[PDB]
């Protein structure tokens, strides 16, 4: 999967040095030291929100090997690699509690929509493309109720 | 002497825009006088002799000029337009004899890659491209959290007499997972680079406690005013005032012991709630625990309420005594 191919694809709304979510590209742009780093909802695992004082500390966890997601070995959300290092979690803080709560809700909703679409695909995947039913040109035999 | 100047440039993620200037003596940045920034109005000045290398890359506010200094500091200047690149390249080359490098960043959205400890910054590479970099000066502390897990705490930028107000959401903590038998060597190099000093928090912690309600395993971290339950999927913060009652009840199986907390308001997971937290201990489970308290704070606040050290006694007894001492609730 991919979040963006060109820097132009990144929305102009990103200009705020804050967490910006792109539902169309299923991407969570995170402000890491003035860097607009995109994180695809597929790489994202689960999130935990904790309002500590005036700052809302939200820890966004990501898929990491070792008893991680419930997904079977057949499909892995990352490429196999013993030498690959992973971003396991990022914790952000903000003075604005309401917006930060809305951002967390929107990340959680985006994940639910992604999982639902992947289940719907799988319920249609192994299903072999069947031929089209040919209607009977006369009065068909029927069983009612 | 052609002084080249750029308006609307921001220094190190400053909230206020400033005027950036290139001179034969070095780089200068001054905040624009239109914002009442409780704060020194003094121009930032970087001498020409301190400039090592300069990179150009995409930032939040347009393009970012990242200046590497000989003193292992990174200076970030953001707010440039794409057209400014040709002018900046010619002026930096002419004035400092330094090449302006164009650095393309990974936009794939992958959380896997390779970390690379560069002289002044920690770089995370995704498919041979930098995804993000963290200057060592922004790292406050680093701590091995498991056999393959490295947690870096970042200096929370609040109010310092020498720093411009930052604008946005701030990164506080980064956790990396480094597989292979490798994370200890990675940690040692990073720790030695900036002499990171380990710290200890939480009066007392209890790891791997089995809850029957909510069903799951939780770490219990106790503080002076609050109790934290840390769970793989759910973190809870309970104030000590919200604990109404503590029950310590033996199970009839004569093998497990129940500790039960009544909490008001009841904990929430969505629709139905948890007015009672039910913990399950083995009766043969023994734990030794020293309280993380100074001798002055222990004597003044906790003397006769808590023991300074608990010997190797049953975990549920130590936990019930700690809960009694911190919540001031009677154990039933």
């Amino acid at each position: 999967y991919e979040s963006y191919v060109r820097e132009s694809q990144i929305p102009s709304k990103v200009k705020n040095l804050r967490i910006s979510i792109d539902p169309k590209a299923q991407t969570i742009i995170l402000p890491i030291c003035g860097r607009p780093v995109p994180f695809h909802i597929n790489s994202f695992k689960n999130g935990s929100k904790n309002e500590e004082g005036d700052y809302m500390y939200i820890r966004l966890n990501f898929n990491s090997p070792g008893m991680g997601s419930s997904v079977k070995k057949t499909e892995l959300p990352y490429e196999d690699g013993d030498d690959k290092e992973f971003v396991r979690s990022l914790t952000f803080r903000s003075t604005n509690k309401e917006r930060m709560s809305e951002v967390f809700k929107a990340i959680t909703e985006l994940k639910k929509t992604a999982v639902k679409r992947d289940q719907e695909r799988k319920t249609m995947e192994d299903v072999v493309a069947q031929a089209q039913l040919v209607e009977f040109k006369g009065r068909p035999k029927k069983l009612e109720n | 002497m052609s002084t080249v100047d750029f308006d609307t440039i921001f220094l190190n993620q400053s909230k206020a825009p400033g005027r950036f200037r290139i001179t034969s003596s070095g780089l200068g940045w001054k905040p624009s006088s239109q914002v009442p920034t409780k704060g020194k109005t003094d121009p930032f000045l970087l001498p020409s002799g301190d400039i090592l290398s300069v990179s150009w890359s995409r930032g939040y506010r347009g393009w970012e000029l990242r200046v590497y200094t000989r003193n292992d500091k990174v200076i970030m200047l953001d707010g440039f337009e794409q057209q400014d690149f040709q002018q900046l390249k010619n002026e930096i080359q002419r004035t400092f004899n330094v090449n302006l490098e164009h650095k393309e960043h990974s936009l794939r959205g992958w959380n896997w890659g390779k970390t690379q400890l560069t002289r002044a910054e920690l770089v995370f590479n995704v498919n041979n491209r930098p995804a993000w970099e963290i200057p060592y000066s922004e790292i406050s502390n680093s701590n091995l959290t498991g056999r393959h897990e490295i947690s870096m705490e970042l200096n929370p930028k609040t109010v310092d007499e020498n720093h411009y107000e930052t604008l946005g959401d701030e990164l506080v903590e980064v956790r990396l997972y480094v597989p292979g038998q490798k994370s200890q060597l990675f940690y040692e190099q990073l720790k030695d680079k900036a002499d990171f000093d380990t710290t200890s928090e939480a009066i007392v912690s209890f790891e791997d406690i089995l809850f029957l309600t909510p069903r799951g395993r939780f770490e219990i971290s106790m503080y002076a005013n609050n109790l934290r339950l840390r769970g793989q999927s759910y973190d809870y913060k309970i104030q000590n005032k919200n604990v109404l009652r503590i029950f310590s009840l033996p199970r009839l199986d004569d093998r497990h012991h129940l500790v039960i907390l009544q909490v008001d308001p009841p904990l929430r997971q969505g629709q139905t709630r948890y007015p009672f937290l039910v913990m399950q201990f083995d009766r043969n489970e023994e734990l030794e625990v020293e309280l993380n308290l100074s001798d002055e704070e222990y004597k003044s606040k906790y003397e006769g309420k808590l023991n300074r050290s608990y010997g190797t006694d049953s975990t549920y007894k130590i936990l019930s005594h700690c809960l009694r001492g911190l919540t001031e609730r009677r154990v039933i």
